[PDB]
């Protein structure tokens, strides 16, 4: 009943054809789906399971295990905020405060328009530039609220 | 093409090897790499026997840069005693707190890594290699995919590479949020399209790895040394730094220092020198209270004169240096480490599963001043009992740093108990 748009199906097929075995493509596929929809639709997994030649149970288990994937909230832009030791030391809390001031939301929340979701994450591997955040694939050092406001204004 | 935004991590080198290009914060493409003699070590290696390459890498004293410090040549030698086919895997999962050394090679000098992968693969007779890169490094992924394409177009990958009869494809796989997928057996499970669950060892991957076949897993930084060993020879390589722990080493330094960034230094450098000589000293010239070796160890200010080597009294680990100064609350910092392990246990082993959770849950109570006497005693017990029955290193170290803070900073902990 649920079916991938052809352009997305094409991209999933590229991934599945890329590695020697189809099932190796499962994470690339799930990244692609999340990119396309703004989350992982529950209904997407059975079709994905079929393309990978895997039981649905397997695909469900994988989505549950890997923290980057989100089956619950659609968001156009995921603001991943590092909450691990170095960012905490150097001012995660200031970043979160600035985010609440600008966007009106806290970690785990999505703005009402579905535009931004704040996602607390473990160390992003940019600790010298603490406190670190990502907006989808883009990554930044937080300097101040004025600076953050300008960065976020680039995402429409 | 354009890549996602990356913060420009500061990088500095006294050796001009791994950071010869990566000291500049931008992508160096194949033409720039070739200008400097790029891929010539590969050409040399293809005119050598695999056995000879293994021998040089052995005699270089190169050790694993991914945390366990296993001798690289010995690892390769073990793999090739087992019947093929064999697989080569580059571990680019780098997810330990404080640790950002591998990404600057990936993102700025991808060809240094690729050249090392091809040589390494040839040495062990692998025709299929992988890079497993964490999902939170999207720019590195796209950079690597593009660099691999560049290398193919110049004839360094594919079939019958430079007439040698050696065939190689390098596949790039992406993680999806699990620190545990840096553990080599869980990494392999993820490559096989499964959850990142570590396997009982032995067997070690070099005997039974990807699809049950001999598999060498090496860290990005480890592999980045291979070009130099072939180019210079093992003798000259061994003249870099002290003769026992030879070669360049990357040190990702963060926290309360004036110049946070990645430092390429020899391993006779002391921790004190890393902080004060290279990283510009502390913010506000405040006194050093502790150094966290990622999420593994906590060194006190009485332990700064140690060498940054793999010796028994040395810093060890991955050379990750997080600096805390006199006003930083050690218990608050310990909670952050507990939170990390809570978030990253894969849950297969009961004391790890329950222990990582309880350690963080109780420490949070302690930090907030809501802990009962039982909570205090429970915290101590759990901290000491995460390791039993553990099948991987996470369970073995989840309480290690925190226990060190308890031993080295008793007065601060006592304040929370009173
Ligand atoms: C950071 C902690 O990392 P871990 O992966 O838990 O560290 P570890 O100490 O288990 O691993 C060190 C590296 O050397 C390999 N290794 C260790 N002993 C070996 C042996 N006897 N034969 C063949 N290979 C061997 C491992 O597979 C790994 O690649
Ligand atoms: C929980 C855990 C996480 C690990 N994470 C990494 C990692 O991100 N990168 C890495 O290269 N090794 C990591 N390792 C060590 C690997 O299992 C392995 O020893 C290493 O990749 C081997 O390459 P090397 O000999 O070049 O260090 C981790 C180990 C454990 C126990
Ligand atoms: S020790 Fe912990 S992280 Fe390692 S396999 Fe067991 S439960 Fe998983
Ligand atoms: S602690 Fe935040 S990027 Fe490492
Ligand atoms: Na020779
Ligand atoms: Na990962």
């Amino acid at each position: 009943e649920f079916e991938f748009p052809e352009e997305l199906k094409t991209k999933l097929q590229e991934h599945i054809n890329y590695f020697p075995k189809k099932r190796q493509a499962i994470l690339l596929c799930l990244h692609e789906i999340q990119n396309y929809y703004g989350y992982i639709p529950p209904e997407s997994l059975k079709p994905l399971a079929d393309m990978l030649e895997l039981p649905l149970n397997h695909v469900e288990g994988v989505v549950a295990f890997y923290d980057m994937f989100d089956r619950e909230d659609k968001a156009k832009y995921r603001i991943r905020v590092c909450v691990s030791i170095v960012c905490h030391l150097m001012g995660t809390n200031k970043l979160l405060k600035a985010l609440e001031n600008i966007l009106g939301i806290k970690p785990g929340e999505v703005t009402p328009d579905g535009k931004f979701k704040i996602v607390p994450v473990q160390c992003l591997g940019a600790c010298s530039e603490a406190p670190v955040f990502m907006v989808n694939d883009d990554e930044y050092k937080f300097e101040s609220e004025v600076q953050l406001n300008e960065i976020l204004s680039r995402y429409t | 093409r354009s890549y996602p935004a990356i913060p420009r991590i500061y990088a500095e080198t006294t050796l001009n090897m791994l950071l010869k290009r990566a000291k500049k914060p931008r992508v160096h493409s194949i033409d720039e790499y070739l200008k400097d003699g790029g891929y010539q070590a590969l050409e040399k290696a293809l005119n050598m026997s695999p056995e000879e390459i293994i021998d040089w890498v052995d005699k270089s004293t190169l050790r694993g840069r991914g945390g366990a410090g296993f001798p690289t040549g010995k690892k390769w030698k073990f793999a090739v005693q087992n019947p093929g086919p064999r697989y080569f895997i580059c571990n680019a999962d780098e997810s330990e707190p404080g640790t950002f050394k591998d990404r600057i090679i990936i993102e700025r000098d991808p060809h240094l890594l690729i050249e090392g992968i091809i040589i390494s693969s040839y040495a062990i007779g692998a025709n299929e290699a992988y890079i497993y890169i964490r999902g939170e490094y999207p720019a590195g992924y796209y950079i690597l995919r593009d660099a691999i394409e560049e290398a193919k177009k110049k004839g360094f990958l594919g079939k019958n590479i430079l007439g040698s009869g050696f065939d190689l494809e390098i596949y790039v796989a992406r993680g999806a949020g699990a620190y545990i997928c840096g553990e080599e057996t869980a990494l392999i499970e993820s490559l096989e399209g499964k959850r990142g669950h570590p396997r009982l060892k032995p067997p070690y991957p070099v005997q039974k790895g990807l699809w049950g076949k001999p598999t060498v897993v090496n860290n990005v930084e480890t592999i980045a040394n291979v070009r130099f060993i072939i180019s210079m020879g093992w003798e000259e390589y061994r003249y870099i730094g002290p003769s026992d722990y030879a070669g360049p080493k990357l040190f990702p330094v963060s926290g309360k220092v004036k110049k946070p960034g990645v430092y390429e230094l020899p391993m006779n450098t002391t921790l004190r020198e890393v902080i004060f000589k290279y990283a510009g000293g502390t913010l506000g010239n405040k006194k050093v209270k502790a150094v966290f070796s990622g999420a593994l160890d906590c060194f006190s200010s009485e332990e700064l004169d140690i060498p940054m080597d793999y010796s028994p009294l040395g810093f060890g680990g991955t050379g990750t240096v997080i600096v805390l100064t006199e006003e930083d609350d050690i218990v608050e910092a310990a909670l952050k480490i507990a939170e990390f392990y809570e978030h990253e246990t894969c849950g297969q082993c009961t004391p790890c599963r329950v222990g990582c959770y309880e350690q963080a849950n109780l420490l949070e109570k302690i930090y907030k001043g809501e802990a009962t006497e039982q909570d205090w005693e429970g915290f101590d017990f759990v901290n000491r009992n995460i390791q039993p029955t553990s099948i991987c290193g996470l369970g073995a170290v989840a309480g290690r740093l925190i226990r060190q803070t308890l031993e080295k900073f008793p007065e601060e902990w006592e304040k929370y108990r009173k």
